[PDB]
């Protein structure tokens, strides 16, 4: 239990800093700006477009299919961090309407299949366009919803 | 591809330097 327990301190204390806009570490901060973007953009995906979840039509058999066929387009004449945000928010949808079909199944497919598009069709990108440092200053700090509210 | 450009919408509309 003893690295179990190390992880719920750290999981519980990244939370409690995040809140008054501090950060545990730059990892931490990634994944805050990250989680706060989607918020903001599943928000302004329902609002004009449709609640993504109950869009979406899974089945064990051509789960891949439905994921590759939104990613590839969605990325089709290139990258920038709006997709990238709507990618792990297409993502997330994907895995609640799996789970929404008693498909929890899928959900650590889904998972492997956006780290391997991360790793092999994003980070390139990324690494040219000022890495998640620059992902961080342009997001964090609930950056997008913030402008819209402003 | 119904929701992969209505993503496109919201994504390049999220995007943020210039
Ligand atoms: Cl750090
Ligand atoms: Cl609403």
């Amino acid at each position: 239990m003893s690295q179990s327990n190390r992880e719920l301190v750290v999981d519980f204390l990244s939370y409690k800093l995040s809140q008054k806009g501090y950060s545990w570490s730059q990892m931490a901060a990634v994944k805050q700006a990250l989680r706060e973007a989607g918020d903001e953009f599943e928000l302004r995906y329902r609002r004009a477009f449709s609640d993504l979840t109950s869009q979406l039509h899974i089945t064990p058999g051509t789960a891949y299919q439905s994921f590759e066929q939104v990613v590839n387009e969605l990325f089709r004449d290139g990258v920038n961090w709006g997709r990238i945000v709507a990618f792990f928010s297409f993502g997330g949808a994907l895995c609640v309407e799996s789970v929404d079909k008693e498909m929890q199944v899928l959900v650590s497919r889904i998972a492997a299949w956006m780290a391997t598009y991360l790793n092999d069709h994003l980070e390139p990108w990324i690494q040219e366009n000022g890495g998640w440092d620059t992902f961080v200053e342009l997001y964090g700090n609930n950056a997008a919803a913030e402008s819209r509210k402003g | 591809i119904w929701i992969a450009q209505e993503l496109r919408r919201i994504g390049d509309e999220f995007n943020a330097y210039y």
